[PDB]
């Protein structure tokens, strides 16, 4: 089998979109925001 | 499996069984079976559409159509696929390949196959042609 | 209702839109609540578990990852499987198979 | 993660290293006074 | 084991002419005729086989009259791999063809034999030449062929 | 309460045996025949 | 050059999902880059996202 399989250039634009936003999740899974840890227990709770 | 057909094929054959929809249900008898199927070019004889429908009593939907022209094109399609992906492994594509050539092209075929397993594969069997693979491979 | 869904030429060729819309999951409750019942004699509504039970079999032979889908919860489909048995064309022990 | 965020290298003098211990026990001082940790 | 599974093989074309309903008989004929086609284990002291060599070309009679394309094959491969285990005395069996695989030279049933003739000449272009009317059968059906 | 950590503590995992040869011949596949090869990849979910 | 012919693999071997990796992998990613992209549709990621 692995040595028939299709070439990029032949699929359909509708489904060569799906398999982008799936295999993209490699820039926020990956990311880090940290953000709400620290500041949120600052600005609520304490100073309340 | 019905995965290995195309979307515009399968939208081929629904339109050629809505073509000929009894009353809209999809309720279709034996004898109108064979001549759908023979108006869309495929003319075979009467004994695979004598054992269709003793694989699955006159009441025909498109999933059983479906799912038994999937399974006379994959055949098929199975046995055909052996030829063409070989195509890429010799440069001219009739069959000749060097073995010395296969060392460093037949470990990148995105398995993650390091050079022990081909060097097992290709030890228990010159240019080796087509048939030989397929005798080597499918076993 | 289950009827004109397998005839729309869509559930055909993209099976990844019915895993996330997951019908397959709401269905699933439809069958264990006419079935829940104290014994043998709870068989009440016949005649549409077998009419839901074919559905879901050939969803089940569609593709691989669909199978994988469905399978993780034959515990689940057994539980409730050998109790209701005697009628035809399908059973929820067909599907668990 | 709002209390563990402190919890090859040259040797820590001793001023310093009570500083992320007292700044650990603050940081779930908060935590513990609050109701919380009975529940 | 031959001498009472040959017995339902006895009634191979017992039915295959008029309509013959439940062609359940069929089905027996993948799960023991492949079992068959799989042992060249054979010797001699006897002449059961005959009757059997026969029985499988009775059931192979039928060119098209309930075989199916694929299930055709199976009872075509049980008989073409049985010819090289055989003692060198297939007698009748060549008498049975004779002429009447020459017959209807011309038809698809024609495959069913020539290959199959042509695996005994050339297992034996040095041999097999032991006999009389056999020798005669030879230059029969090649003048005839 | 000491019922749940007397009773949680008694359905923890050991190093099974015959579940790691499930795996010694799983492992023996490396992709689909088109299916994003092995989308488990190590699927660790078994011995522990 | 021969070996160029081992480098181009992704090109026709490999599932398209796993070339779709293969491509993307450098474009978001930071510093290290591997069988780049031309340094020009590389840039509205950095924009984009």
């Amino acid at each position: 089998a692995c040595f028939r399989m299709t070439p990029l250039y032949n699929l359909p634009t509708h489904r060569a979109c799906n398999m982008f936003l799936e295999s993209y999740k490699a820039a926020w899974i990956l990311t880090e925001d940290h953000s709400f840890e620290d500041r949120m227990i600052d600005d609520l709770s304490k100073a309340g | 499996m019905a995965d290995q057909l195309t979307e515009e094929q399968i939208a081929e054959f629904k339109e050629a069984f809505s073509l000929f929809d009894k009353d809209g249900d999809g309720t279709i008898t034996t004898k109108a079976l064979g001549t759908v199927m023979r108006s869309l070019g495929q003319n075979p004889t009467e004994a695979e559409l004598q054992d269709m429908i003793n694989e699955v009593n006159g009441t025909i939907d498109f999933p059983a159509f479906l799912t038994m022209m999937a399974r006379k094109m994959k055949d098929t399609d199975s046995e055909e696929e052996i030829r063409e992906a070989f195509r890429v492994f010799d440069k001219d594509g009739n069959g000749y390949i060097s073995a010395a050539a296969l060392r460093h092209v037949m470990t990148n075929l995105g398995e993650k196959l390091t050079d022990e397993e081909v060097d097992e594969m290709i030890r228990e069997a010159g240019q080796v042609n087509y048939e030989a693979f397929v005798q080597m491979m499918t076993a | 209702s289950i009827g004109n869904i397998m005839n729309n030429k869509v559930f055909y060729q993209h099976p990844n839109l019915m895993r996330a819309l997951g019908m397959h999951e709401t269905v699933m409750e439809v069958m264990v609540n006419v079935l829940g019942g104290g014994e043998t004699k709870e068989i009440r509504f016949p005649k549409m578990v077998t009419s839901c039970c074919r559905f879901l079999c050939y969803f089940c032979r569609i593709s691989r990852q669909n199978q994988r889908s469905m399978f993780d919860h034959l515990s689940y489909l057994l539980e409730n499987s050998g109790i209701g048995l005697g009628m035809q064309g399908s059973t929820p022990l067909d599907v668990a198979a | 993660k709002s209390c563990h965020l402190e919890e090859e290298e040259v040797e820590v003098s001793f001023e310093e290293k009570e500083m992320e211990k007292q700044r650990l026990l603050y940081q779930q001082s908060r935590l513990h006074t609050r109701g919380a940790a009975e529940m | 084991h031959v001498l009472d599974v040959g017995f339902l093989p006895d009634m191979r074309a017992a039915a295959s002419l008029d309509t013959a309903t439940f062609s359940t008989t069929e089905m027996a004929l993948a799960l023991n005729r492949y079992l068959c086609l799989a042992v060249l284990p054979l010797i001699t002291k006897c002449a059961p086989l005959f009757a059997g060599t026969e029985h499988r070309a009775i059931m192979v009679d039928s060119m098209l009259h309930t075989v199916y394309r694929l299930s055709r094959g199976r009872s075509l491969t049980k008989a073409q791999r049985d010819v090289i285990e055989d003692c060198l005395m297939a007698l009748c069996r060549y008498i049975r063809p004779s002429m009447l695989q020459h017959l209807l030279r011309r038809l698809v049933f024609d495959v069913p034999i020539l290959n199959e003739f042509a695996k005994m000449p050339l297992k034996l272009l040095t041999n097999h030449y032991e006999r009389c009317w056999k020798y005669y059968c030879l230059p029969t059906g090649w003048a005839n062929f | 309460f000491f019922q749940s950590i007397q009773a949680l503590m008694q359905t923890c995992s050991v190093l099974d045996l015959n579940a790691f040869e499930r795996q010694n011949k799983a492992e023996g596949l490396g992709m689909v025949n088109e299916d994003g090869t092995v989308i488990n990849r190590q699927n660790g979910e078994k011995v522990m | 050059s021969a070996a160029e012919t081992a480098r181009r693999t992704r090109e026709f071997r490999s599932p398209p999902q796993e070339q779709i990796n293969m491509l993307l992998h450098f474009k978001d990613e930071a510093d290290e880059e591997d069988c780049p992209l031309p340094e020009d549709i590389r840039q509205d990621l950095q924009d984009f996202h």
